[PDB]
């Protein structure tokens, strides 16, 4: 029953990291 | 250098020091004066008379020797000779280019002073000015005469060195050549070199003045020798006597004799192998060239 | 443009410190069927810093090509004699990049050493020795320098002429990579070419632009011939530096006429007014026409030696 | 001498019906002890749960942060940049993450293991109402009494 | 306190009543020690059984961890040295090492959280070690006293 | 040590064969 | 053994002489608690002093380790991104990290060996924690008896 | 009645000279108990020093193997090969070293911490002549006696 | 002193062992 929460914790963190790198690189190229 | 000038100057006029050609030769050969003679204080008329009885001297390789004590050197002039002795000649040629363009490169009496002041970094008549421009500055200095004069100076001082080591024997002994070679290098390693040469000289062999002159020329060309030895080291083959002769032929552009070059390879054969210890060789030749 | 600056700095680090293989696989842009190749433009890019690689090609990604074939170098160009239709393979890349760098004195000495009673005689084995020694400190060119019999001797004169032609062709490519119009380069672009191997900072170049603006010099252009004459002039930088220091200590001012006089006398090259104007625009002390001989010699030395 | 006197004393006070009296006193002292113990036990349980939630939350947050770093690095070296330009950045980010974990450690600081855990919990608390040593001697007294009761019942 | 003094009087009467105070007490000590050890036996058996049952599990789990680590090593080694070169598989091995460290951490977190939540739930809803240890205390003290009385 | 080897070596060989099969499948 | 039964009779006598059985006994228990605590205080002083003098050392040592690691981090980053390239500074950083780890483990093993050697030597040549501990336990039992007597 | 009986018995047996008698009996009981304890402490010291030698030796061997591996890697990475060919070998050697360290750590397996350590050493080594339990109970009894003697000396 | 006397000989032995093993291979 723990694996569901394990996935629900990891995968959103990983996706958030991807989107944050997207946005930070965009900002840096902008300014 | 100027210390040497004040130590060896033997004429004086108006608180100003002056050298004779004999004084100048003894200065270029030695560090200290042999007889601590007082500086004779001479007057205007007398210092003019010192240069009256000249032009009796042969304008070849006996110029300075023939002038003897009959000559005058301003401190600046003495600096200009020293650089000719120590420096390679090509730099002076560059100055001849810079001074005058599209010309014979003539200099006035004042321009001669300018040349002295730049290279080594009214007035009385002097031997150089009178020789080069005539008595009253009528002729001009064409580069080739200066090149000939510099060659004659080199040759004369070299002949004097050969006589001074020969003691008037008209030929040398290879131990004396070794002495002339290692003389200036005062850093203590000379004992082992002396042992090696004394073992490997085979007394009774001789060299004449032409060999000595050719080896001094090689001394003046030494940098290409260093590049060739570095290239051999990168090849990682031990340099051998034949390879040393090939490097000498490349650097100097001349073919030295077997005996002289074999002697030099033997002396600087620091190890028991047949390989030139070229590092110390270069160091010793550098010391020798800088005097 | 942040990412572009980061990429260009990374490329400069590759050029300056990486292994001769990484520089090849990174700057090569062709793959023929399987062997990698670099068009001559890529070879020029691999030596001049601050040049950007096309986005997609980069490292270990090439334009795979299928085996009259297309010509990548103009007829008569030296790269054409490499053997391909003007393409450079790694084997030739090392050879060309070691012929560009080493000074001609070393080649003279090496040729003089490994030979038999000959000033400029060499054979293939002796040539391999020479290459090894000089690289410490060639495909399809054997016919060019030795003949079909492969026993001809390369006279040092022929090899030095080949090296000189190589430098000339690389210079023409480096010039053409600046997009000339009517055959004239922008003063700022000539300043870049001159300072390309110098300090990274572009401040002095700006100051040059302001100087030319307030001097009516920007906007006249330099032909390729003028740049060639200027580099042949720089090919005597040692004697030029000695003569400059001599004229400096003599008391004369390092003005434009002094630089053209010394150029004529010690380099046997006729400089144009504009070229002296530009050298002075980016090399004066602050405003004055006196030249900063020391820094000038420094920068010109670190530029002529390709780094 | 004193033997018959202590015999008379035993006959007087120790009526010798003391076996069942011992049984009933034991089986009620046990209940009184358990009732005296329960508050200490509930305090201990509350303290344990309150010190458990913190570590659970902190561990899950640490895993979330590791995953976020993974995502940031995998989105840099495969869409925006190349791997080779982002090799030292990843090495130094890993070094910095290890250093930050070490700094977190330095800033935050069978049955015998439980005793040590309870001692550390009491020390970190300074929370009155739960005196660990009183609870220990109390549990020990209860265990001994219950064992004696098991002997009595046989 | 009447019960306390009653038990005290009983103790004093029993102590004075004994004959061969140094002999008969040694006998009763042996009997009591034997009886207490015979009482301790079931607790020790239960403890040993539970220890073994909770130890073989961890042994198998650590063995499985080592097997999985070696399997990952084999996969990486073959890919790096047979199929694709190392230059193309540097990022894959770095990120797989990262994924493996994260999975190890996740396993530790899962086992800790599950065990502690189960323990707290069982404690809130509810082999007693305390009486076993108290029995060890009583029996060691009895054996020590017997030792002192014998020699 | 015998059991240690019998645990490691088969795991490594299984990983190698699995890498073979996965690359083929992909 | 006669002295033991005499002490039992003395306990009985102290029990029987009581007046206001639960009150004066509560008073005596209060005096006992006060006495035991006044005695306990010096041991707690010794213990807290030793604890602080052993805690500050580890704190400063860990700070020093972190500072050294940060210095190495900065040096390697500056040599990698400004002076040289990462192509040429990969083996240097790997071996510097190896050396730092080996030095940390060597320091750990050396302090362990020195500590165990010194401890065994001192034990062979020779704050009594156990009288502090039995003092804590006795005073707790007494406070518990006082509580039970209160209500 | 019975109170006067136990008072007469107090005068009879409890001579009341037992204060100084108790002092001298205690100051001798303490020596007796320490003389009893001594062999147990000797056995404990011997066992712990023998189990400490082994740990020291094994940790030294570990450091030696670490240094040997570092040596080999450095020599290859700078003399016999280039770094390019020795990156995957370096990574896989570090992986193998980690796997070996874990296989070793799997094949091997505040006073309460010391008590747990001693209990574990006794359970593992299980050598007769030393019982941790009797040693603990004797330590606590002699401690209580020292304490009573301090209270008596005042 | 013992730290250096343990590390340095081990490192030198490792270097020589890699030398010899590479020669053998
Ligand atoms: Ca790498």
């Amino acid at each position: 029953f723990g694996i569901i929460r394990l996935i629900l914790t990891v995968v959103p963190g990983l996706l958030i990291g991807a989107a944050i790198s997207k946005n930070i690189a965009n900002f840096l190229e902008e300014n | 250098r100027k210390q040497r000038f004040m130590q060896f100057s033997s004429l004086e006029h108006e608180g100003e020091y002056y050298m004779t050609p004999r004084d100048f030769l003894f200065s270029v050969m030695f560090e200290q004066m042999e007889r601590k003679t007082s500086v004779k204080k001479l007057t205007k008329k007398d210092i003019e008379d010192t240069l009256s009885g000249i032009q009796t001297a042969g304008c070849g390789s006996t110029f300075f020797r023939d002038l003897g004590d009959k000559g005058l050197i301003s401190y600046t002039e003495y600096l200009f000779l020293l650089t000719i002795l120590t420096k390679p000649h090509s730099g002076f040629h560059v100055a001849f280019k810079m001074l005058d363009t599209d010309g014979n490169e003539m200099i006035e009496k004042r321009e001669f002073f300018k040349l002295q002041k730049i290279i080594s970094k009214p007035e009385i008549n002097t031997t150089l000015q009178m020789r080069f421009f005539g008595k009253r500055g009528q002729r001009k200095l064409h580069y080739k005469e200066f090149r000939r004069f510099m060659e004659n100076l080199q040759t004369e001082i070299q002949e004097m060195e050969f006589l001074q080591f020969s003691k008037g024997l008209s030929f040398m002994r290879k131990e004396d050549f070794a002495e002339w070679l290692l003389f200036f290098t005062n850093t203590e390693n000379k004992d082992i070199y002396w042992k090696n040469v004394r073992e490997k000289l085979s007394a009774g062999e001789s060299i004449s003045l032409d060999e000595f002159k050719s080896f001094c020329h090689f001394t003046t060309h030494l940098e290409d020798f260093a590049i060739a030895m570095q290239m051999f080291s990168l090849a990682h083959r031990p340099v051998r006597l034949a390879e040393f002769k090939r490097a000498v032929k490349v650097a100097t552009g001349q073919e030295l004799s077997n005996n002289i070059l074999d002697t030099v390879f033997k002396i600087f054969d620091l190890d028991g192998d047949e390989c030139l210890s070229h590092e110390e060789f270069l160091g010793v030749l550098k010391n020798r060239m800088h005097r | 443009g942040f990412r572009d600056r980061k990429v260009m700095e990374y490329e400069n680090r590759i050029r300056a410190y990486s292994t001769p293989d990484k520089i090849f696989r990174y700057f090569a842009t062709l793959k023929v069927i399987a062997e990698v190749f670099m068009t001559p433009e890529d070879f020029v890019r691999s030596i001049t810093p601050n040049e950007k690689q096309p986005e997609h090609l980069g490292l270990d990604q090439y334009i795979i090509k299928r085996f009259e074939r297309e010509k990548f170098a103009d007829e008569g160009s030296i790269f054409y004699t490499l053997g391909e239709c003007g393409l450079i393979s790694f084997s030739d890349y090392i050879f060309l990049t070691t012929v560009l760098s080493t000074p001609q004195r070393n080649f003279e000495i090496a040729f003089k050493m490994f030979d038999l009673n000959g000033d400029g005689e060499v054979d293939m084995e002796e040539f391999e020795q020479v290459q090894s020694i000089i690289r410490s400190q060639c495909s399809a060119l054997t016919t060019y320098f030795f003949g079909a019999d492969l026993k001809g001797k390369l006279t040092i004169k022929n090899f030095l002429e080949f090296q000189r032609k190589l430098q000339h062709d690389v210079l023409k490519l480096e010039f053409e990579r600046h997009d000339p119009v009517d055959g004239r380069i922008t003063e700022r672009q000539f300043g870049g070419m001159l300072l390309a191997y110098s300090g990274v900072q572009s401040k002095k170049l700006t100051a040059m632009q302001r100087q030319l603006k307030k001097h009516f010099k920007e906007g006249k252009g330099l032909t390729f011939q003028e740049v060639e004459n200027f580099f042949t002039f720089l090919k005597n930088i040692n004697d030029v530096d000695t003569a400059l220091s001599f004229y400096h200590m003599a008391g004369a001012s390092l003005d434009k006429v002094t630089m053209q006089q010394v150029a004529r006398t010690v380099a046997k090259v006729e400089l144009s007014d504009h070229v002296c104007d530009v050298v002075f625009a980016l090399f004066d002390c602050d405003g004055n026409g006196e030249l900063s001989n020391k820094e000038f010699v420094s920068i010109m030395k670190q530029r002529l030696m390709r780094g | 001498d004193v033997k018959t006197l202590v015999n008379q004393l035993y006959e007087a006070l120790n009526v010798r019906e003391h076996q069942l009296q011992k049984e009933v006193e034991l089986t009620t002292q046990l209940e009184t002890l358990q009732q005296e113990l329960l508050p200490l036990e509930e305090k201990k349980l509350e303290l344990e749960q309150v010190a458990n939630r913190r570590s659970n939350w902190m561990a899950w947050a640490g895993l979330g942060l590791m995953s976020v770093q993974f995502g940031i690095l995998a989105r840099l070296t495969w869409w925006e940049y190349s791997w080779d330009i982002m090799e030292p950045v990843t090495y130094f980010v890993t070094y910095g993450t290890a250093m930050a974990a070490y700094a977190y450690f330095v800033l935050t600081r069978n049955d015998v293991r439980d005793r040590q855990q309870l001692l550390l919990l009491h020390k970190k608390a300074k929370k009155t109402g739960f005196d660990v040593n009183q609870y220990n001697v109390l549990k020990d007294q209860i265990a001994k009494l219950e064992l004696d009761l098991k002997r009595l019942r046989d």
